[PDB]
């Protein structure tokens, strides 16, 4: 996009270093606050990923729940060892999306329906 | 100090004794707390009293 | 199985109780907001019984009413406990839920898959403010029979079928005996429904859980209920028992109308007629439009937008500590709508038609922007991957 | 009746003082500036003849006439009925009549506000001391970033 | 490189570092405080009684 | 039986306190 | 039809009952007012509000323009008198009385 | 609704070994200086409009008010 | 399985209607008395909702009550209907649930493993006691001001603490408007908690499923509720709506006494001092005993054995048909139970007091004798063989 | 698709309309 991009407006770089700070003083990336009961692609996209690159995102999200309860912070070298936005999980979950419209086009049904709460 | 382990010690052991003992605690705490209200609320305002008209029987 | 019994707590006499209360897994980083639910619930009860006990002194006549509740007042031991108790309560469960539904809005819980619960709360707000409206009515005075009169005229700006359903509310030609009788009926009966709505809406949070202060998966790292989440509970209670004792017992009536100690006289008109200060926003949106029709219709809005929250689709973050934007929009609505409500307390003049004109304006600007962050910001990975 | 209340005024009604002062706003003082508050009209204004004039009424023009005068009554205990005094022990009265439980409540007051702050201070021990295992606690958890 | 995880399970070293940055510790060899525990609460449950 | 009877005892004890500080209330016992 | 049944006996059971219905026409006596001045006045449940204008109040009120009403009427119309104006005094915008 | 393999390793400690209540007063001005800094902004947006409107209302009253006298 | 959503009816949002009233298996061969459960369920219902529209009309207080009552029956649209179906629906309820009771004490459902069942309807029982005696006194007639003295001031036959009762029951020194504005608070509450007690009733009872009328184990041959029971259910509401009609629209006025047509006064006395109906056997109990203090502990050991015979280590065999005295036992009480009624109505004298005084003798001799057959047949195996 | 179900939609607003007419009946409309 002409103005989303850092490179070319002022007023994006400032929102990515506020949401990169934000990540980092918690240790974790910005893929791991999509959740698996919010969208139900989430859960295919990360089942069919690696088992260690999962396992790492459980354990980083539960260092952040209990950095959270216990009301404090990584410190500072742990903080400079950080990298979020560091991505595993876009490519596939667009390309699950994209096999969920070549198959809605083309009649077919789905594969995995949300459940009536 | 040695006085809470003693009190410990002698009060709970068993479970009864402890429930005599909290309604114990609470109707003399009452009281207390009843008493000293009441003494502050007489020394707060004086004269003003039901039984400080000087012209109470008056009016036969 | 386990062919023994091993413990009471898992029996099938007591597993419902059990594994809803006491076994039931939470996120083990809740903070304080996560208490106000059942703060309410203690209130609602609270109001059920003095409710219950205030209704063996007081007669539903228009003769009566007024001489009934300043005889409990007078003449009952205690009676006046009950009376302020009741009068109190209501508007601290008022202010209970109002910083429910802000916590609600501020982590982002209406997203999925929580939306029943927001839809099931909307509808107890609708059951709150006309029970507590129908019950502001039975004492009798200037203000409940001109408020009444007000509020209930209001429906007669629908087209055709108004003046008949307006006539068929009051019972006759005004607001007189029979409107009290009916709305005694109706103020013994609904807080039941709304127990009934409150329990159905448990039901609904229950059956996925609970959100946390961070908005992500939480399945790897819970603990139980009791005794962690328990004594935080009571912390909470003990404060809020010591502020409504504050209320009742040294500044009763600083929350009220002085207006409604003088026994209802239709012929005369109160200068300034307004109801509690827990209607007011609703109360200045409603008379923020030189038009009936427009006036009542605008209403609608406020509870289809706060009904149609939860069906956009498209943002992927919950909590707005990582959304700064709609964190900004969330502090400027909440000043926003402190600004209607005091709005909805002034006569109606210069300059206060603008300012009463322009925060409703705001109030749907707000539940309009939001998909536009939703849309604009589920690309935000691929500009700014490292 | 009313009817006749009206008739003996001239269409004024006087109205009912048992709650006369939690009925206006600011009771106790608005009853006490009002007895004492009959003054000269400002220039310009005027007032219709069975009237009289009071700032302290909202609109200017009040029905009742003036009565706290020096001497109105006499005390059995020596004080100098002065209208102010006068005015000063009707709306003690008045006051008395509206809340006859003021002293009662404030007693309950004072002892429950005390006895539930005791009370807080011990639910907030309770609570640290049982997070206090959770708060402390150590974990290892094998990743970097 | 060992994970860390597995490196503290075949050493069991007795010096324990814990979380002081919330709750102190009491120094090594010191008694219970139980008592103290249950005068404090008893002093609240009077109260709710 | 003995330490189940004596607990009862206790219990029995503690309900006839309750009971007959129910019936009369004495302020400044 | 027993469900018709039902719901209409029970939905009708909260119209106005034959007592208000008795009391819903009649006619009473005023009293005497000063030129411009008001003084309202009792019926079965209703007020009436009173207007008896003097020359300026004709003059302000007769000489307004027509259009920018919404319901555009003339007072001749609506008043029966050349000084007088007595409409039924409830408020046909919410019912209070203005 | 269901859980996760996880393989971490934890050590605790019994609650009646540690001080309980030196935690609250411990460190409370850097506390409050950190809040502040963070929050000043959240702060500035809630009470701005509050204060204009407030100013802007009793500006016209009174200005109308001393207009309108002989 | 669970991919794709097959049926809403499985779904999560209605899994338990679908689970508890839709697939609920039950016994093939139950036969019409396990109808009488639903339709005590709907005359509870009605009699909620014609409240709700009757107290809409109604003031509480002793000048303004009896006018209130006739000014809705007499000048509101429809006004009667409300009013006769409140009046005599209560009196459907009781027969209802007297139906129901029997049943189940026919086919033996209180023993084992259903015995929660039956104290959940023993409280209920109390409730409906309770709350029907409250709400007949709300019309303020000679009936109801002496019924309440009456049956309020038996509560004075217990020692010492018994005055203090019965002054803090009436509100004050006799029956007056305390009275009438209490027992309207009270009547307006109570049936909320009835309706919770009977959805706990339910689940006690779902908890295991129901008996049969050959008493046997019965998970082998069993069917859906649905359509196959609810249709049963159908033909009997429609019954019941045909009985409820009669009542209703030919003869109002039969089921009641005609002194509540009198305004209440408390110096005359009517010369015949009567409970409604569906009270009758309990207040020929408690004549029978010529004590105070008889009289107020001869009603706790009745609902003590209620409450108590489901515990008795019993008999084998529970349906009533392979158990030819059990039977006869059964329609001996049946016939009792309907003589003391009748007798419960009576003047007090003779020859009505020794018939008032045997009657309460075998209606505690049922309960007596009844373990008696289970240990003498615990014997029949060994025996018959 | 579109035409069956478009179709079923109008015939269930009939049956919807006669509902309420049937409900109320007023001549006066
Ligand atoms: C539960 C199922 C039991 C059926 C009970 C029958 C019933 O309640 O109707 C009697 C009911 C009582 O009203 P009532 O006897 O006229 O009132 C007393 C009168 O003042 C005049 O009083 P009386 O001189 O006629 O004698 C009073 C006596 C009437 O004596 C009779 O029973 C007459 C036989 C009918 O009332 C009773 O017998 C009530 C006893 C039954 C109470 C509950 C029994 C528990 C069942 C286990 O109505 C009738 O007596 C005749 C109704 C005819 C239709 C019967 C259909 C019954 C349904
Ligand atoms: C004041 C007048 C009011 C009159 C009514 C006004 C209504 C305005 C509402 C406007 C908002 C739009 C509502 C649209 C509802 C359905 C939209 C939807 O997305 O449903 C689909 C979704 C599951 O479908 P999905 O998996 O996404 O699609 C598969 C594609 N292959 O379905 C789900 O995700 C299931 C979610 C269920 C939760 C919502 C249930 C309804 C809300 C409950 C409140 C009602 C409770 C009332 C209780 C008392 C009843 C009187
Ligand atoms: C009105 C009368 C409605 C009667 C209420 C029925 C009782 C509610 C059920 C209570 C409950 O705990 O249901 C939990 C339900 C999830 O059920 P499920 O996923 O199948 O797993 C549960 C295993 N016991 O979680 C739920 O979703 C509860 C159902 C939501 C409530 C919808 C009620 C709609 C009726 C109106
Ligand atoms: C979701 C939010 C819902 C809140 C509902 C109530 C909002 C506040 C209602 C209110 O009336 O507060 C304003 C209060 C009233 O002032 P008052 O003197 O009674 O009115 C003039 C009559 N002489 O006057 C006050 O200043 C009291 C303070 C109330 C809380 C602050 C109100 C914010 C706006 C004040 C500045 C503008
Ligand atoms: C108008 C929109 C202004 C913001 C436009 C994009 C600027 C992006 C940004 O980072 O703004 C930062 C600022 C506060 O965010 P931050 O830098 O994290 O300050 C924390 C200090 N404790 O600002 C914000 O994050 C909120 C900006 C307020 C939005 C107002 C919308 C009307
Ligand atoms: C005086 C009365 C005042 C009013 C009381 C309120 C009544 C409200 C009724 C709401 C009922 C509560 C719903 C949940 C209770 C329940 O249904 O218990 C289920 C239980 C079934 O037993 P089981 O299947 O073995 O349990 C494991 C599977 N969950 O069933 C049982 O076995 C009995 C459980 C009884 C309920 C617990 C108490
Ligand atoms: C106080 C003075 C008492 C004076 C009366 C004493 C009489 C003696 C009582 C003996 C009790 C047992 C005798 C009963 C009949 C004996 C004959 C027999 O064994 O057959 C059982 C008989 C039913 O006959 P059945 O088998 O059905 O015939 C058709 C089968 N092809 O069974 C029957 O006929 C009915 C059995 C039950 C009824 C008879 C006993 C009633 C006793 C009442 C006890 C208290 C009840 C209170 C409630
Ligand atoms: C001459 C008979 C009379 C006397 C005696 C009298 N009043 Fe009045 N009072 C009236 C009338 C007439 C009104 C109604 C005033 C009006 O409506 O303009 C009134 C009204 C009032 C009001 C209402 C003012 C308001 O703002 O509504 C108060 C307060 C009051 N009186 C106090 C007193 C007190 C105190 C006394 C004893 C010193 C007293 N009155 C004695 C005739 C009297
Ligand atoms: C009588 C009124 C209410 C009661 C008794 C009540 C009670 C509760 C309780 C006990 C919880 C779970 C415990 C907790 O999270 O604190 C909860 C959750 C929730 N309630 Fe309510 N509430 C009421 C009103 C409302 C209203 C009016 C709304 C919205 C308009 C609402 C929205 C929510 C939401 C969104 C949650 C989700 C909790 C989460 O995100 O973890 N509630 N409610
Ligand atoms: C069974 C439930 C309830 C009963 C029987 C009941 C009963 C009553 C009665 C008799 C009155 C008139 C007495 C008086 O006004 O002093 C009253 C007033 C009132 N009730 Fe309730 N109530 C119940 C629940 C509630 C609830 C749940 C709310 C609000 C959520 C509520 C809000 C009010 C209010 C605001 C008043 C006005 C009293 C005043 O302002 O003076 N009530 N209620
Ligand atoms: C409002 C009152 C009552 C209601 C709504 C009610 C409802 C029900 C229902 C719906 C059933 C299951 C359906 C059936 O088996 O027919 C049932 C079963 C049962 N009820 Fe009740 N009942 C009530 C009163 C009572 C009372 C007072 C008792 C005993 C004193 C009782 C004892 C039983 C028993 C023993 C069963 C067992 C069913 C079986 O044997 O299969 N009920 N009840
Ligand atoms: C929310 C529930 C209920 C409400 C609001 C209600 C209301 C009332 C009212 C206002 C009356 C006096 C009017 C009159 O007597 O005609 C009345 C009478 C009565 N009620 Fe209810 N009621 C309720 C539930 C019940 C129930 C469950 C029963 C069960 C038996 C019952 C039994 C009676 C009886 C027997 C009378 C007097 C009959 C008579 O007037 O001859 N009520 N009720
Ligand atoms: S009646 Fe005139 S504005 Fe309401």
């Amino acid at each position: 996009q002409s103005f989303i991009d850092p490179k070319k407006n002022w007023f994006a770089a400032q929102h990515m270093k506020a949401i990169s700070k934000r990540l980092r003083r918690f240790g974790l990336r910005y893929d791991d606050l999509y959740d698996p009961y919010y969208d139900l692609d989430v859960k295919e996209a990360l089942n069919r990923l690696p088992k260690e690159v999962v396992d790492a995102r459980h354990q980083r999200l539960k260092r952040a729940m209990d950095l959270s309860m216990k009301h404090e912070y990584l410190p500072e070298d742990l903080q400079a060892m950080q990298t979020p936005f560091r991505g595993y999980l876009q490519e596939m979950l667009a390309l699950v999306k994209r096999e969920k419209a070549e198959r809605e086009s083309l009649g077919g049904l789905p594969l995995y329906q949300r459940t009536i709460p | 100090g040695g006085i809470f382990e003693a009190l410990y010690k002698v009060l709970m052991r068993r479970n009864s004794v402890y429930v005599t003992f909290v309604i114990a605690g609470a109707f003399v705490g009452e009281r207390a707390v009843d008493y000293g209200v009441h003494k502050l609320w007489e020394h707060n305002n004086v004269g003003k009293r039901y039984e400080d008209i000087s012209v109470l029987g008056q009016r036969q | 199985m386990r062919n023994q019994r091993f413990s009471l707590l898992k029996q099938p006499i007591s597993s419902t109780l059990n594994q809803h209360l006491i076994d039931y897994p939470t996120p083990s980083n809740l903070s304080y907001w996560w208490g106000f639910g059942s703060l309410a619930g203690i209130c609602l009860v609270i109001q059920i019984v003095t409710g219950v006990f205030l209704a063996m002194h007081y007669t539903p006549h228009v003769d009566l009413a007024f001489n009934s509740v300043e005889h409990v007042m007078r003449d009952v031991e205690g009676g006046w406990l009950l009376r302020y108790m009741h009068a109190n309560g209501a508007s601290m469960f008022l202010i209970v839920v109002h910083l429910h539904i802000f916590r609600g809005l501020y982590h982002a819980s209406y997203s999925s898959p929580r939306e029943f619960v927001r839809c099931l709360g909307v509808v107890i707000f609708l059951l709150m403010i006309v029970t507590a409206f129908t019950g502001y009515v039975p004492p009798w005075g200037q203000m409940s029979f001109w408020g009444a009169t007000v509020i209930t005229s209001l429906a007669s700006a629908i087209p055709v079928v108004g003046d008949t359903i307006v006539t068929w509310l009051w019972g006759g030609f005004s607001v007189d005996n029979a409107t009290l009788n009916r709305f005694f009926s109706l103020h013994h009966l609904l807080p039941f429904i709304l127990v009934g709505a409150s329990l159905l809406h448990l039901a609904a949070l229950h059956q996925y859980g609970s959100n946390n202060p961070l908005g992500v998966h939480s399945e790897m790292d819970q603990i139980s209920f009791y005794p962690y989440f328990y004594v935080k509970d009571l912390v909470g209670w003990v404060a809020f028992a010591i502020f409504f004792s504050i209320w009742i017992f040294y500044a009763p009536n600083v929350l009220g109308h002085p207006d409604n100690y003088i026994p209802a006289n239709p012929m005369p008109t109160p200068p300034h007629i307004v109801p509690e200060w827990y209607f007011l926003p609703i109360h200045a949106i409603l008379r923020s439009i030189p038009d009936k029709s427009g006036g009542v219709a605008a209403i609608a809005p406020v509870f289809i937008c706060l009904l149609a929250l939860p069906f956009f689709k498209s943002m992927y973050v919950r909590s707005s500590s990582f959304r700064p934007i709609h964190q900004g929009i969330f502090w400027l609505l909440l000043a926003d709508r402190l600004l209607l409500g005091w709005i909805g307390c002034q006569p109606v003049e210069a300059p206060f038609v603008t300012i009463g004109q322009i925060p409703p304006l705001v109030f749907f600007l707000f539940f309009a922007i939001t998909p536009i962050p939703g849309r604009v910001g589920r690309g935000i990975p691929n500009s700014y991957t490292d | 009746n009313e009817a006749a209340a009206r008739f003996a005024n001239g269409g004024a009604y006087p109205p009912d003082l048992s709650l006369i002062t939690k009925a206006p706003h600011n009771g106790q003082n608005y009853v006490f500036a009002l007895l004492t508050g009959y003054r000269d009209p400002p220039a310009g204004v005027s007032i219709r003849e069975g009237l009289h004039y009071n700032p302290y009424f909202p609109g200017g023009a009040i029905a009742m006439p003036k009565m706290l005068n020096d001497g109105a009554v006499e005390y059995e205990d020596g004080t100098p009925a002065t209208e102010s005094q006068m005015g000063k022990d009707v709306v003690s009265f008045l006051s008395w009549a509206a809340e006859p439980e003021m002293e009662e409540r404030k007693l309950m007051g004072f002892k429950w506000i005390f006895v539930l702050t005791l009370a807080l201070l011990q639910a907030g021990y309770y609570r640290r001391l049982r997070w206090s295992v959770l708060k402390s606690r150590k974990l290892v958890l094998d990743v970097v970033n | 490189e060992i994970p860390a995880t597995v490196a503290a399970v075949k050493n069991p070293s007795s010096k324990i570092v814990y979380d002081e940055h919330n709750h102190e510790r009491y120094p090594p060899g010191d008694p219970s405080k139980r008592a103290f525990a249950y005068f404090v609460l008893t002093g609240g449950r009077f109260v709710y009684a | 039986i003995q330490p189940t009877d004596v607990k009862a005892a206790a219990m029995w004890g503690v309900a006839a306190a309750t009971g007959g500080l129910y019936l009369i209330q004495p302020w400044g016992w | 039809s027993l469900v018709r049944l039902l719901i209409l006996k029970f939905v009708l059971s909260m119209s106005a009952s034959k007592d208000v219905l008795a009391l819903a026409s009649l006619e009473v006596d005023l009293s005497s007012i000063e030129p411009g001045t008001t003084v309202t006045v009792k019926w079965r449940g209703k007020p009436v509000f009173i207007r008896r204008r003097t020359e300026d109040d004709i003059k302000l009120a007769n000489s307004v323009d027509v259009g920018s009403l919404r319901d555009p009427q003339q007072d001749a119309e609506r008043v029966k008198n050349p000084e007088w104006l007595i409409v039924i005094g409830v408020c046909t915008h919410l019912g209070c009385i203005p | 609704k269901g859980f996760v393999p996880m393989k971490a390793v934890t050590y605790g400690l019994s609650p009646f070994q540690q001080k309980i209540m030196p935690g609250l007063w411990k460190d409370l001005p850097t506390k409050i200086h950190h809040k502040v800094s963070e929050n000043w902004i959240s702060a500035t947006l809630l009470l701005g409009p509050l204060v204009g409107v407030y100013s802007y209302v009793q500006n016209y009253q009174e200005k109308e008010k001393l207009s309108h006298r002989y």
